[PDB]
């Protein structure tokens, strides 16, 4: 729940481990915050990318949060590049998608100036 | 022109040591113990 939130926001590789070995429960990662950010989302805007890679081999499904953000766009701001390199390989159906307004990931990567 | 590009070199180094530092203390919390404040 809330802990899984907090421990997958600030790169805690060995409890993601410890708390998500149950492969048949999938309802808890795709929860939603109060601004129904996924925890890939959170992981991508702090700086963590072992446990965004972890997320994604169990299949995350790339949820979209409210204002239509996404993944790389979190990601983008904050100009960790490794995120983008993990997050980009596995597919790339996923940088053309379009948040609430009309702004991509590479308008956040320019206004953020990485 | 020398004293404001001094003034860029050292601000230069301040921010690179702030960066590391920043990078420092994500290392801290990635590998905490947060079990009584659970």
């Amino acid at each position: 729940k809330s802990p899984l939130h907090f421990a997958a926001s600030y790169g805690r590789i060995n409890t993601c481990q410890r708390l998500l070995q149950d492969i048949s429960d999938t309802r808890l990662l795709n929860e939603g915050d109060l601004h129904g950010m996924t925890p890939l989302h959170l992981a991508a805007k702090n700086g963590h990318d072992k446990v965004v890679q972890l997320l994604l081999k169990k299949g995350a499904l790339f949820l979209s949060d409210h204002n239509g953000w996404t993944a790389l766009h979190h990601a983008s701001m904050g100009g960790y590049t490794q995120t983008m390199k993990v997050i980009l390989d596995t597919n790339l159906k996923c940088t053309d998608r379009l948040d609430e307004d009309g702004n991509t990931a590479l308008h956040f990567a320019a206004r953020e100036g990485h | 022109e020398m004293e404001i590009l001094k003034q860029k070199y050292r601000l230069k180094d301040l921010t690179f040591l702030l960066e590391k530092q920043h990078e420092l203390i994500k290392l801290i919390i990635q590998k905490m113990e947060i079990i009584s404040e659970t």
